[PDB]
Order: structure tokens, then sequence, then C-alpha cells
């Protein structure tokens, strides 16, 4: 789930303060006029529609983006794998990880064995696969770069430290209203908070 | 310790020191952190996290937590609190609702969030028992010796203060807190930046004319989207978060046991929760045929087992599985 | 336990600059940070800032930002002050203070500035001497007088310094452009003449140094 | 931008009770201003006494005591004692600086009365080869800390010539002064009897050097 950590506006007193769109992922800003910013001591910029507000707010990671988040995967078929265990014989003992492919010993204990391939090629993962902590979900996310908002995957990083990402969040600033300091963050709730 | 706009202070929008912003009921373990724009802690100088500084004035005040009052629907319980940050086990409710008590005042601070509190399990409760398995929830420490994340905080910006602009028996004078720098002209023309001890005014007259501000950048503030942006520059403050979501295993949920009956090569199962539990299953041939429902209402259900087995999963409580020949 | 030792005071024309050091004793310097306060002749006491000795930033009072350059010799626990421009209103003294337990709990010796034009004259230096007749006491009163000198200022010792006991050092005074500086010393009337006593002075601006013995005037 | 204001003086005997204080021209002085109180002896001497409105500064006697009553830091000598009597300052935190007091004057009945101790010295020889005469009368250990000095050359009071410091503090509390008269190597060799007169609480002590 994302999270609006909203820059701080600017509120230039008598005049415009053009904004640009700077490099933020989702860098909505959105100059504005006509206020009179109530701030502490009543309003404080002296002119009545000169009074400029400039709301910017980008989209960014959550604290939980790092612990607390689903996870998309392009799933394969690799390799299976199995602890067998074999009492053999008067041998009695071998508890060895081995693998499926068909010329793989694994020689623990004293045994040579070669297992597999396996015909059984179902795998239960799908192509496609979102995780999320331990519950696995064989879902077609979206992908990478193109989550709508609301949906699934609103916000798309590609890890947990890349500070690029993809943020279709839907996010809209509004005017802050009668001459107050704030800033209205229209935003959809995330695709992360649905899906859950 | 910042201030901000609060905006249903008790009567309708004030400025609050302790104004409320980046509410998180997004863990699950009945926590929420929060940030006022007030810096409780240690003093304005060096001892006692569990003393409380906010803003009075341009000023802060720097002095005990005797009443402090997080609330939401019910009221709250504090966890913890380290510098901007409070974290504070509370219910489910549509907003929050934060304050504590100087001693003549209430002064407290409200907000809009959506709350809740699932637990991890496929058990909805409403609220953490005092039993049941343990598994890993997310949940927010009790501690401070934090570092695993860190948010901007740079300087404020100005603030008006219109206690400064007094007169001088005909013209507007303004004064300075301790030297600090005063921004400072009138809609007439007269002193243009204002960089200054006590000025006075020889042009305008009327106190509200005229350019009330306070650059005092000695100490840097959180970056509250209701700042006014210090029109200077980006200073450092590279500041760290004490409350980082964490991996704790909740003290968490249990719904209770199934009554298992047989039938052939199936279960009849008279069941009874406590809460809304999640059951599913998995016949386990290669056709899955699953099943999912919320289960809040005691009912008897049935499953047609298979030969080759059938799991069963209780809520949080284990999977189980089943010979039906 | 916490001394505060700082430097001797300055004399300076208008214009030029000031180190003024503050060496600490008695306490982990990296845990309390350093205020400096300015009380002025007539006005009174005045914060002009605070350091930070753990990360080195300076706060300035706004009366003091500008000139004013708070730093520190962190590995020898010593704080400064630099006061760059001069201004001849600068004359004053300024403290350095520890801050801890909610406000300020140990302060410094001061050092005085005395920003003033003049040439620098190095001081004559004359023992003060009882009366050619009798002087039968107990005790006998020696002196010591430092005259025409600039700027300030003049350090004045006895016997090297082992001689404090029953010193009266007299502050500096200006008199026709020049300071003038006096001390006496109360010794038993057995110690001198039979014990030498000596008078030491020093100038630092004029690197002048006198040792001047107090001799019987018969 | 806030102005701390303190009596100005204030008088008491020893074993009294007094309170200074420490009013903010702000409003109510509160646990958040951190009330400091800073003691100034004689010497351009300070120490902190109290810190955070009511922590007292260690070594500090007990006599002392910080609170804050009705709107104002204050600060109480329970047991005033003569070696109190100095300059006491208030200092209050504003949320990003430190505002000074005025400071308040205590004055401690004590200190027995004391009076000066005189001596005239006569120019040195070797300032007479510099064709000037400088006559040194110095006064020391005396209180109260107040004198008169007045000079006669040859029976006649000088006028103009003379020169006397401000009494300062000694270490014990008692004060100090010396006075010059300068002469040239010639006005000296012409008069005969030099003297140094000290007015001190009512009694006269007079110095006299015989050329």
């Amino acid at each position: 789930k994302y999270k609006t950590k909203v820059p701080s506006p600017v509120v230039k007193c008598c005049g415009a303060t053009q904004c640009t769109s700077k490099p933020h992922p989702d860098y909505q800003c959105q100059v504005f006029t006509g206020v009179y910013p109530f701030m502490w001591g009543g309003a404080y910029c002296f002119c009545d529609t000169e009074n400029t507000q400039m709301s910017e707010a980008y989209v960014e990671r959550s604290e939980e983006c790092s612990i607390d988040h689903a996870k998309a995967y392009k799933v394969h078929t690799g390799t299976v794998q199995a602890m067998v265990n074999i009492t053999y014989g008067s041998v009695s003992w071998r508890s060895a990880d081995v693998y499926v492919n068909g010329e793989t010993p694994a020689k623990i204990g004293d045994a040579k064995l070669i297992i597999g391939p396996l015909s059984s090629a179902w795998s239960p993962f799908d192509n496609k696969v979102v995780v999320y902590g331990h519950e696995v979900y064989n879902y077609d996310f979206p992908e990478y770069g193109t989550g709508k908002a609301g949906s699934f995957g609103d916000l798309q990083s590609r890890t947990s430290t890349s500070n690029d990402l993809y943020a279709n969040t839907n996010l809209k600033l509004q005017r802050p209203q009668a001459g107050i300091v704030h800033t209205p963050f229209t935003q959809a709730p995330s695709g992360f908070e649905r899906w859950k | 310790p910042y201030i901000a706009d609060c905006p249903n202070c008790g009567h309708s929008r004030c400025d609050s020191p302790i104004a409320i912003e980046e509410v998180r009921g997004d863990a699950h373990a009945g926590v929420i952190r929060i940030q006022t724009s007030a810096m409780f802690g240690l003093k304005t100088d060096g001892v006692d996290l569990a003393y409380m500084s906010f803003m009075n004035g341009k000023t802060q005040k720097s002095i005990k937590i005797d009443n402090l009052h997080v609330r939401t629907s019910a009221p709250c319980s504090l966890v913890s609190h380290h510098g901007y940050y409070i974290l504070a086990q509370c219910p489910p409710g549509d907003t929050v609702t934060v304050g504590f008590h100087d001693g003549p005042n209430r002064h407290t601070c409200t907000v809009a969030h959506k709350v809740e509190f699932r637990p991890v399990g496929r058990e909805k409760y409403r609220h953490p028992p005092e039993h049941g398995v343990e598994l890993p929830c997310n949940r927010y420490t009790h501690k401070r010796a934090d570092q695993g994340h860190y948010v901007e905080m740079h300087q404020p910006g100005l603030v008006a203060d219109h206690s400064l602009l007094s007169i001088h028996s005909a013209k507007v004078k303004i004064t300075v807190p301790s030297g600090a720098q005063v921004k400072y002209y009138c809609k007439c023309p007269d002193v243009r930046e204002g960089i200054t001890s006590s000025d006075h005014t020889t042009t305008c007259t009327d106190v509200k004319q005229c350019r009330a501000y306070l650059i005092d950048n000695k100490k840097w503030v959180y970056n509250s989207g209701r700042l006014p942006r210090g029109e200077g520059d980006t200073f450092k403050g590279k500041l760290h978060v004490p409350f980082v979501p964490v991996k704790a295993k909740c003290i968490a949920t249990l719904a209770p046991e199934p009554l298992v009956e047989h039938k052939h090569r199936t279960l009849i199962l008279h069941l009874h929760p406590d809460h809304p539990t999640l059951l599913t299953t998995r016949s386990l041939g290669s056709d899955a045929n699953p099943t999912r429902q919320w289960i809040e209402r005691p009912t008897t259900v049935n499953f047609t087992v298979t030969g080759e087995g059938l799991e069963y999963t209780w809520g949080n409580h284990p999977p189980k599985r089943v010979w039906a020949q | 336990q916490i001394q505060l030792v700082q430097s001797g005071r300055e004399v300076k024309n208008p214009g030029e600059t000031v180190k003024i050091s503050c060496k600490a004793s008695g306490y982990t310097f990296t845990e309390y940070p350093m205020l400096w306060v300015k009380q002025a002749p007539g006005k009174g006491f005045r914060w002009m800032g605070l350091i930070y000795t753990n990360t080195g930033e300076p706060t300035y009072a706004e009366e003091f930002k500008g000139r004013f350059v708070f730093s520190l010799e962190i590995s020898a626990s010593t704080a400064y002050l630099q006061i760059n421009n001069l201004t001849n209103e600068d004359t004053a003294t300024y403290f350095c203070v520890r801050d801890y337990f909610i406000s300020l709990d140990y302060w410094g010796q001061g050092t005085t500035l005395t920003v003033s034009s003049a040439k620098t004259t190095a001081p004559s230096v004359y023992p003060l001497a009882p009366v050619c007749g009798g002087t039968t006491g107990s005790s006998v009163t020696l002196g010591c007088l430092v005259k025409g000198y600039f700027p300030e200022p003049v350090t004045l010792t006895w016997n090297s310094g082992s001689l404090s006991s029953g010193v009266h050092t007299f502050p500096a005074l200006l008199q026709s452009g020049l300071y003038t500086l006096s001390s006496s010393v109360t010794v038993t009337s057995n110690t001198w003449p039979s014990q030498t006593i000596t008078c030491n002075v020093a100038h630092p601006a004029s690197s002048t140094k006198v040792d001047k013995k107090i001799e019987s005037r018969r | 931008q806030a102005v701390v204001t303190q009596e100005s003086a204030l008088t008491t005997s020893p074993g009294e009770t007094v309170t200074l204080t420490c009013r903010s021209n702000i409003g109510a002085v509160t646990s958040s201003n951190c009330a400091n109180w800073v003691q100034e002896k004689p010497d351009h001497f300070f120490t902190g006494l109290i810190g955070d409105t009511n922590n007292r500064r260690s070594g500090v006697p007990a006599r002392f005591s910080g609170s804050l009553i009705g709107d104002k830091a204050a600060l109480t000598i329970t047991g005033a004692q003569t070696e109190d009597e100095a300059i006491y300052f208030c200092a209050l935190w504003y949320n990003n600086l430190w505002v000074f007091g005025g400071g308040t004057k205590l004055t401690v009945l004590g200190q027995p009365k004391s009076s000066p101790s005189v001596t005239l010295f006569p120019p040195s020889s070797e300032e007479l080869e510099t064709n000037k005469a400088t006559l040194v009368c110095t006064i020391t250990d005396f209180y109260p800390g107040v004198v008169t000095v007045d000079w006669k050359v040859d029976g006649t009071p000088v006028t103009q010539g003379m020169e006397t410091t401000q009494p300062s503090k000694q270490s014990n509390n008692k004060y100090m002064a010396s006075s010059y008269l300068t002469l040239t190597a010639r006005a000296w060799e012409r008069h005969s009897s030099y003297s140094c007169q000290v007015t001190h609480e009512g009694h006269t002590v007079e110095k006299s050097l015989s050329r």
C-alpha cells in the first residue's frame, strides 16, 4: 500500500508559483490560488486572491512495504526435491535430500539413487503468481508498470530498495478549503488494502 | 514540537500542536502508530521520555505527560511515545481522536481515519484474546532504538505571530523572539525584507496589513502537509522512525474445536464458532474442488470426501486431514 | 571537577578578528554542549547561541548570526568564539557555559575584549618599597607599579606565583591613552627584606617580560 | 522577542527568608521555560544554582530552592547568609533560544565593618630617572566598599594630577582601590610633604611621606 507522504505545500502570498513535474513517483502537483490561509494568527498572507498555494504530493512505499507486501512472480517449472528416507535393508538409515532429474545420484548413506523425471508435470503454481507472507495466490497480476489505481498493484516497485516504481493511484490534489492550510489528496486506497 | 491545523479540534479547525497526520491502522495487534505535530519525549534539553513538550505560543512547553488521551470509538491504550510519534493500542473506529490535558484546558485533536483490527488468522475477531495460537502478525515495536526507516525532517517555514505586531503609539510595531529572523513589510511601502531586531513601521499603521513572520529555523520539523515550506532550501535533518512495523508473533486467535461426525465418504460437521471463521478445504484429487466460507453463525455443514483424502482448516487452528475410504 | 578556563582578555582595533578559547575539564565534552553568553558592561546577560559539541552544529541568537562563529577543537575539549570584523560596541566579556540540568550549571571565568584603536606601548615596571625611615609593624606591605602600556592585558604575579596569599592586584585603568596597573603584597616583617620578593610582569602585545625585585630604599 | 524581568535590588539580613522572582513578558512562566538561576559574585564569577525550574546544581547549598509561584519562576533563599550577597540572574527558555533577566542585586546583612589598610609609596628612583614621579596610595580590605581619597602636597589639597580607581571587590568580599598622584621629576623635588588621606565609615587615615 502506498503512503501519500505529502511534501509540505508552498504558499506564496501575492502572486503565482508555477509548479514543475518533479521526478518523484506519481508526483502530483497542482498550483492553486484564491486562498487566505488561516495559520495560527488567522490568515497571514495579506493579499486575498493573489494568495497562492501550490500543493504537491507523490507516492512512496510504506514502511510496511519492506515487510508486509505482496509479491508477484513469473513462474516457470524448475526442479522438484525430496528428503527421501530409506531405512534400507540392514543399513536401516539414510535421510537424504535428492532431486528428480533422471540422472542425479545422491550418495548420502551408502546407496546411489536416481529419481525421476516424474511424469506428472502439473506445477500447481500458475505462470503468474502473487505471494503474500505465506498465502500464495496464483493470480494474473496485471504487470509491473501498469496496474490500475485501486486494482492490485497500484504501487509497483521492483523490489523494496528500488526507489523507482509505478504508482497509478489516481492521486488528484484538490484545493484546500476556505483559506486554511492543508492538502486535499484524493486517492484510491490501495489495491494492497483490498487484496487483503 | 510542530504546530499544524487540526481538522475538528473540539469545535472546528483549530491549530493544535498535536495535529494528527499519518494515522496508520495498518497493523493487526490493536495498535496504531500516530504522528502528532507535537514532539513529546525528552524535554527541550535532555531528560525523561515520559515528559511532554508541545508548542504554546511560538514557544515549547516541555512538561509532564500527565493525562494523555488517544481514543477512537473507545478510549485507546498508549503503548509508547518517541519523538513526534506515539504508538497506542486502539480498537476499531471510524475516526481517530487524540488529546492530552495541559491542566487549564482539554486541548485535544481529532481526525478521520478508517481503522480496523483483523488479527492474522482465518478467524475474523474484533479484538485480541488472552489465549490461542501464536502466528506471524504485523505490529509495531515498543522501543526507540530504531533505524529501519527514516523520514525527511527539514526546516520549518515561517509562521504567523501577530502578537509581535504591536503599536508604537501611532505606527505598527514588530518585535522579535530572541533575535530571531522576522520577515516583514506591509501593504504600504516600508521595510521590504525584514531580517532584524525589533523594527517599527514608518508607513502603514494597521496590524492587519503587515507581515508578522518568524523564520526561526534553529530546530527542524516534520514535513507535514500542514506545514508551509521553508522557501530557502532543503535543509538537512534526515530523522529516523521509532515504530517500525515488525514481524511480531501476536498472541492470536483460535476458534473452538469442531464436532467431527462420520458418514459414508462424508463429513457432517456440526460447528459452532466464537467469531466469523474462514473455513476451507482441498479435496486432494487433481480435481481440487475447494470451498471457502466465513462462518460466524453455528452451522452443520457437509463435505463430500473422496477416496484419497480431504483436509480441513478450522480457522487458524491447524489443518486436519481425513481418510474416507 | 568541572573547570571551564577561558583565554585571557584582548585588545583589538576596529575591524580585527578574535578567537576566544574555552578549555573544558571534568566532564565528557561530547554529552554537554556549550552556551556562549555576552555580558555587556552595562546591559546585563545575553545568550549568544549554543553549539552541539557532538555533531558540531551551532545555533546563533539572531543578534549574533553573521560576525559570530562558534567552532570546537573537539579533540582537546575546547569550544571557541570568533568575532570577525570587530565593531567597537563589542567590548564586553564573553563567558562559555555548560548546558545541563534543563539550564546552565557551570559558567567559565570570562574573556573581556576591549575593541580600541591604539599602537603598542611596553609598560614601565617600578618597585614600590616602604618609606626611607622605620616602617616597623608585625607585617609589611610592598608594591609594584606597572605604568603606561597599551593595549591590554598585562599579567602580574609575585615570586613566580608562589606568593599569592596577601596580594591585591588592582584592575588596569586608562589614563592619557595608556593603561596603568598596580599590585600590593603583604608579608610578615621577618620575610622581607630577609627573603627576596619579586614582581613578575608580562605584556604579551609587546613581548615584554619584566622581573623586578623589591629592594630597600637604603 | 520575550522580556524576562527581575527585581532590581533586594536587601535582607542574615537568617531571613527572601524570594526573588522572574517574570516573562509573554505569559505565565511554566515548566517548559526551564527556569535557570545563576549567581554572579565579584570578579566575573558565575555558578549555576537551579535548572529546569527546581533542580539544584550539585554543591549549591540547600538554602536555595526554585519553584513557580503564580505565573513566575521564583528562587527562595531560606536562611540567607552573608555569603549570598551577589547578583542573581534568571534565564527562561523559549522553544529555540534563552532570554536572561536583568539580574537582582541582593544584599545580606553581615561581614562586620573593616577599616582600610592604606600605604603610600614614593616615586621609585628608576622612575625619577625618567623625569617623572608617581606617588601610589593603595587602600585594601575596607568594607563597606566606599571611600574618599584626598591628596595633600605640602599642606595643600592637590586637585589636579590624581586618579582614584573604583572600589573593586576582593575575594574575602571586602574592597580595594588605589589612587595615583603624578608629578614631574621636578614637581617632585620642589614640594616636600605628600599625604594620602582616606576617609572610611567616618574615621580618617592619613599616610604621609617625607622626601
